[PDB]
RNA sequence: CGCGACCUCAGAUCAGACGUGGCGACCCGCUGAAUUUAAGCAUAUUAGUCAGCGGAGGAGAAGAAACUAACCAGGAUUCCCUCAGUAACGGCGAGUGAACAGGGAAGAGCCCAGCGCCGAAUCCCCGCCCCGCGGCGGGGCGCGGGACAUGUGGCGUACGG
RNA sequence: CAUCUAAGGCUAAAUACCGGCACGAGACCGAUAGUCAACAAGUACCGUAAGGGAAAGUUGAAAAGAACUUUGAAGAGAGAG
RNA sequence: CGCCGCAGGUGCAGAUCUUGGUGGUAGUAGCAAAUAUUCAAACGAGAACUUUGAAGGCCGAAGUGGAGAAGGGUUCCAUGU
RNA sequence: CGACUCUUAGCGGUGGAUCACUCGGCUCGUGCGUCGAUGAAGAACGCAGCUAGCUGCGAGAAUUAAUGUGAAUUGCAGGACACAUUGAUCAUCGACACUUCGAACGCACUUGCGGCCCCGGGUUCCUCCCGGGGCUACGCCUGUCUGAGCGUCGCU
């Protein structure tokens, strides 16, 4: 689960996570908060482990 | 008495040039004298206030003789602060009081490659005044 | 009944914000601001209402631009040149 | 003529404004014609105009334009005037030929409305109180 | 190891953005570590490595700039961001050129006539 | 703003009030009334030499 | 209502964020003659324009 | 009302003057701004002689004035001719010729 | 029954430019009331004013006489004093109301069309090179395009040429 | 008889300036006054809208802004400083 | 602040006066539309009103039920005061 | 004698007059007298380690660079910052950059829907998908290209 800026779409999103952490995501759920920011829900590939990259991201 | 037409002698004016100067015309503004050591050494009376030169207070609650380091100068306040100047609170830790730098004398300066430039271009000045006034 | 009964039924708005001066004044089904007048090019602005220009004249804003133009102005709006690096 | 363009022919109060129909307006046919080329055409000088025939019921009339960017016109003085700021929409202010006939200048004893520059000019000067610091 | 516009001008573009990219990857970690806690140090250095991309970028869009200025001088014409931008009425005046120029007839007079110095005495 | 603040004084009358004004600065009694400390002062118009 | 459009939910989305106290350390700031958010809104006592 | 005795007096003060007055608190102002012009003008037309050209002797055309004489706009092209110099150079010369005035004397 | 010339129109996301909107205290062009006064009121007054529409600049407009005058004549425009609450207008009621001369501030004058003469002498645009940059010009070079005799430029403008 | 030469064009100075940039001053006002606004004021708030539109300055030289003990659940007190 | 002059936005009980504050009324009118509460316990300084359980009732499916549209805009949900 | 009520005084409350002060006005004068398709005025939305307002700023977001200055900023923290193998702060500001509406410019106001031309990935060229970049408003001037006309003509 990540925030992302509003103007970039669920394509971008898949795009960068999967360039900028080196993970292959499944699909991109995407909702607007009413704080006015986005919220990315990213599921990752069956082969890859959130907990595995979570770690690596630091937000263990 | 001032002649030139575009100074103000306004009181609110210069009030408020005073109260909203900023910090680089603020540090101007807390020059402090220097002693008579200081003063004959060089040839300037008086010099904007450093962080870590000595002063004496000369004015105020806390006059006397002890030559204290100056320890913080507060151009948001327009006060600097020594190290033995404090006072006890309640819960009795210790505070420094602020002073106004125009109550202090400067004893001894920090001195580095900008401060003797601006020491000798003030001495350069006043010799210029005094041989025009020969 | 004119007074609080009438009063329940208003649930349909006839203003909304407008695109070009953010006020609640566009006229839904007009389509028309009643406040800068926009369906149009020129701003609607009235001698009769001295307190409705001073409320959006200019300076009411950030005066993003002109700001800097008074400050270019003073040195005569001069480009290309470089304050002599040491 | 020009018909005063009220609702039903309905001007209200003091009869003397009762007019409707046989009013006239201020700026002739040509200065008309003048101003709508030179709306028109917001990127071009209006310089002056002529008759080319009229009707019954139009007026032809041909304005002759300068655009004021050509480098045909800017480089050549004795034209580089029409180019300066200040005459941009002449004929929005009547200060084409046809223009200028209808604000009552001229020099002499025919024309003393005008003796200000133009009538609002002279109205303002004949109209203020000149209160003098000593009086 | 702070970094300085000055520094950072000798440097080629291909390093610039180097250097560009692991700034920002720090900046990704410093706001990850906001979000999670972290510690009042590694807070204060989001904004020193905001400035410092700041600086890079504001560099490799000058250099950038400099280099356009260079490619377009003297051509005739030249991209809207290279001319000068005074004022949309001081762009419209005339050069100096066909501002000083006369016409045969006025310089001729200028030339049969001009204004003498004189004085008349009492 | 259009108070009238001024006055015009007549130039016959001006000039009246000058010279009663230097008139009265050569009497002890006027200009010790005005309260000018004038006791050890000689010569009560009272001239130097151009150096000064 | 549920159905929004975009801009309205962005107007409404600001509005939540600045409706917010002042932080308690504003106080201790020198010359700070600011005692309380003095703009704040309850969604029952006093309704958006929009 | 006219109370007992008096002048029967019209005041124009019937047409909002009180927006269009004119006041003179700027006059010692212009004076000055007129003056220092005035030196400027001067100093930079050096040897010139500082108050414009000459004028010619000019009779008030009407017979309240006729017997007053006064300087005119400037010498006609008659003048000019019968004193030899040309009316382009008499300019520069400082003479200020005026061609629309006729000399029927 | 085709191919050319011109004319009059059309298209282009053609090459290069230009206008749009704002402020609007002052300025220019229009449009334009009624309250009010007249002890009523309709012409009149308010007022060519408020409101309305358009267009500018650091000022604007005006401006070098199809003028004033009737003198022994003056001499572009604009502003000040005066003329002058005057001549005049006005249910000749309420009210309105300039100009000339005179004294000052400032002071500055000119350009076309036409009539003619000169082998279109004229102008724009695109490339060459070099002298340059610094809001972009100079020089020459093009058996390079276009505008232009349905009139470009030089001389010349009522003071004569 | 006098006077000018219309139906084309340009032209600075003297002149205006309650908007703008930056200044200087005052027999002005002094927080119900002076701008509506000395202050997070065209703000809070009101009206569908056009639009209407406030109130609100002052501890102290320096926070030295009352440690600590005590009663009360606390507000709040009593001592102390 | 006195005295000699100068200049006023210069003197209040009234204007159903403007603004602000304060009284008597007055611990008064009132907190009476839609049948109804009671017992024990828990937390708690404190319980007619909270929570749990037991009882007696009401809405009685055209509801005092379950969901939406406009409208509101975070009121939704936890925890704490 | 109490209670109550009235008068006066002391003290204490309620209230914020008075007085003193003034980084604010009002008035006058002076010098300049400068906006915009190279995208204005205005609006919206964002941007701070802790930040709601005001203020400043624009995805380089309470600011970058450059130049003067010369040790701070400050409510707390933090790490800086040799001040010469170049400098905190502030000021100036000429380099750079400057989100979305708005004259507002591809069409429309629904972050709705396009078109053309290049680039990178999926292609493993063929062109379908994804991303990036540049264009695509109206009026009008000069020129250019392409044109229309049983408009007036010339040659067959
Ligand atoms: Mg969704
Ligand atoms: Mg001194
Ligand atoms: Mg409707
Ligand atoms: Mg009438
Ligand atoms: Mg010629
Ligand atoms: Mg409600
Ligand atoms: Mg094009
Ligand atoms: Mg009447
Ligand atoms: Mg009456
Ligand atoms: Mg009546
Ligand atoms: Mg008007
Ligand atoms: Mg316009
Ligand atoms: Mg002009
Ligand atoms: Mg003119
Ligand atoms: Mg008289
Ligand atoms: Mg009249
Ligand atoms: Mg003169
Ligand atoms: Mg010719
Ligand atoms: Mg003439
Ligand atoms: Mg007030
Ligand atoms: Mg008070
Ligand atoms: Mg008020
Ligand atoms: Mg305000
Ligand atoms: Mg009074
Ligand atoms: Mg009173
Ligand atoms: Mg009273
Ligand atoms: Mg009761
Ligand atoms: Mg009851
Ligand atoms: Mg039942
Ligand atoms: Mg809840
Ligand atoms: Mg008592
Ligand atoms: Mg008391
Ligand atoms: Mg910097
Ligand atoms: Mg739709
Ligand atoms: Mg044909
Ligand atoms: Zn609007």
């Amino acid at each position: 689960v990540f925030i992302v800026d509003v103007k970039a779409n669920k394509h971008q999103i898949k795009q960068a996570v999967k360039k900028l952490y080196d993970i292959d995501v499944a699909k991109v759920n995407t909702l607007i908060r009413p704080d006015g920011e986005k919220k990315a829900y990213v599921r990752l590939a069956p082969d890859y482990d959130a907990l595995d990259v979570a770690n690596k991201i630091g937000i263990i | 008495m001032k002649f030139n037409p575009f100074v103000t002698s306004d009181r609110s004016k210069n009030r408020k040039r005073h109260f909203n100067a900023p910090s680089h015309i603020r540090r101007k503004i807390m020059s402090s004298p220097l002693s008579k050591e200081l003063r004959q050494k060089y040839n300037v009376r008086s010099m904007p206030i450093r962080k870590d030169d000595e002063v004496q207070v000369v004015r105020g609650h806390y006059k006397g003789q002890q030559i204290g380091k100056v320890v913080q100068v507060y151009r948001k306040k327009y006060v600097i602060y020594i190290e033995r100047v404090q006072r006890e609170k309640a819960n009795g830790t210790t505070v420094h009081v602020g002073i106004h730098p125009s109550k202090v004398v400067i004893t001894r300066l920090k001195l580095d490659k900008d401060r003797k430039k601006i020491l000798e271009r003030k001495a350069k000045s006043r010799q210029v005044g005094k041989e025009k006034g020969k | 009944t004119k007074g609080t009964s009438s009063f329940g039924k208003r649930r349909n708005k006839t203003h909304t914000l407008c695109r070009r001066c953010g006020s609640k004044a566009y006229h839904l089904q007009k389509s028309t601001c009643g406040k800068c007048g926009y369906p149009a090019k020129r701003k609607r602005k009235y001698n009769w209402s001295a307190k409705a220009k001073r409320r959006n004249t200019t300076g009411t804003g950030r005066m993003r631009h002109l700001k800097i133009v008074y400050r270019r102005f003073r040195h005569g709006f001069r480009e290309g040149t470089t304050p002599k690096p040491k | 003529g020009r018909k005063r363009p009220v609702p039903k022919g309905a001007t209200y109060g003091k009869p003397v404004h009762h007019g409707v129909n046989q009013l006239k307006f201020a700026r002739s046919l040509q200065s008309v014609a003048e101003e709508r080329a030179g709306r028109h055409c917001g990127a071009l000088r209006v310089l002056n105009s002529y008759w080319v025939g009229e009707d019954s019921t139009y007026k032809f009339f041909e304005v002759i334009l300068i655009d004021p960017f050509h480098k045909a016109i800017r480089r050549n003085p004795d034209t580089q005037w029409i180019t300066k700021p200040v005459h941009k929409h002449r004929e929005m202010r009547g200060l084409t030929s046809a223009g200028r006939k209808s604000r009552g200048l001229g020099k002499g004893h025919k024309f003393h409305h005008t003796i200000g520059g133009s009538r609002r000019a002279a109205w303002r000067r004949r109209n203020t109180l000149q209160l003098h610091r000593y009086r | 190891a702070k970094i300085k516009a000055r520094d950072l001008r000798g440097k080629k573009k291909e390093e610039l953005l180097k250097q560009l990219d692991d700034l920002k990857v720090e900046l990704s970690q410093l706001r990850v570590a906001k979000v999670t806690g972290g510690a009042a140090s590694k807070l204060s250095k989001i904004r020193v490595v905001r400035k410092s991309i700041a600086r890079v970028l504001t560099v490799i869009n000058q250099t950038q700039k400099e280099n356009l200025r260079k490619f377009y001088k003297g051509k005739k014409y030249k991209p809207l961001d290279l001319r000068p931008k005074k004022t949309r009425a001081m762009r419209r005046r005339l050069n100096k050129h066909e501002e000083n120029l006369k016409t045969k007839k006025q310089q001729r007079k200028e030339r049969l006539y001009p204004l003498r110095k004189y004085a008349v005495k009492a | 703003t259009w108070r009238r603040w001024h006055r015009r004084v007549n130039t016959t009358q001006k000039r009246y009030a000058i010279c009663s004004a230097l008139a009265a600065s050569a009497l002890p009694a006027l200009v010790m009334s005005k309260g000018h400390r004038i006791e050890e002062v000689p010569e009560l118009p009272l001239v130097v030499e151009d150096k000064v | 209502s549920s159905h929004k459009t975009f801009r309205i939910k962005r107007f409404l989305a600001k509005k939540q964020k600045q409706n917010r106290p002042i932080p308690q350390w504003i106080r201790m700031k020198t010359g700070n003659k600011i005692r309380y958010n003095s703009k704040r809104r309850h969604w029952r006592r006093t309704k958006l324009g929009l | 009302a006219p109370s007992r005795n008096g002048m029967v007096l019209k005041p124009h003060f019937h047409k909002d003057w009180q927006r269009r007055v004119a006041t003179w608190f700027n006059q010692p102002a212009r004076k000055i701004r007129r003056r220092k012009a005035r030196q400027a003008k001067a100093r930079r037309i050096a040897p010139r002689p500082a108050s414009g050209p000459i004028r010619p002797i000019v009779r008030c055309p009407t017979v309240r004035y006729h017997t007053k004489v006064r300087a005119g706009r400037g010498f006609s092209l008659e003048e000019l001719r019968v004193a030899g110099i040309h009316k382009k150079v008499a300019r520069t010369i400082g003479i200020s010729v005026d061609p629309r005035r006729r000399n029927k004397s």
